[PDB]
Formats: structure tokens, sequence, C-alpha cells
């Protein structure tokens, strides 16, 4: 999972 | 219509940003705050949790969302889910 800021 | 379901393809809308091809994804990883989905975003691959206001069925909204942008990484993303919706993006 690579989070969207 | 029924709840979003892992594997269902949508618009996402996050602050800031044009509504954007992403998918539900399976929760298989951190897990979503109540009543809200994990999102993968087609083109840069990334993850958010948002609630059904901020998702839009795919083939109902592609017409109004689904046309190209000039946003770093968008038409990438209408590729992705127009090919592979479906596929490993790891």
């Amino acid at each position: 999972q690579d989070f969207k800021t | 219509p029924h709840a979003f379901k892992p594997g269902d393809l949508v618009f996402a809308k996050m602050k800031g940003y044009p509504h954007w091809p992403a998918r539900i994804d399976d929760i298989a990883a951190v897990k979503p705050p109540p009543n809200k989905y994990p999102i993968f975003f087609f083109g840069t691959h990334e993850t958010a949790f948002l609630g059904p206001k901020d998702l839009f069925p795919y083939d109902k909204c592609k017409d109004k969302y689904g046309k190209p942008n000039k946003r770093k990484g968008f038409n990438e993303g209408l590729w992705e889910i127009q090919n592979n919706p479906h596929a490993s993006y790891s």
C-alpha cells in the first residue's frame, strides 16, 4: 500500500 | 443497486484532484474505518480510504469523468482501467 496524501 | 464490493470499478474523488479512475481493492494491509473502502488509483497506483459519497460507478460515470486530462498519471489511469482493471500493479 502506497498511501495517497 | 448494491453496496460496493472488492473489484468494483469507480471514479474516486479526493480533495484537490479530478475524479480519478480507480477500483475497490481487497483488504487482504491497513484496514479502513467504518463505511469506508480501500481504493486503488489507477495510473499512480496509490491507495486511500474513501466513503461512498466520493465513489462514482465506472460505467454510469465514465462519459462524465473518463475524458483525458493533462494531469500526471491520469491518462495512464484511463488506459489501466480500460485494458486491465483487475491486474496486479504491484
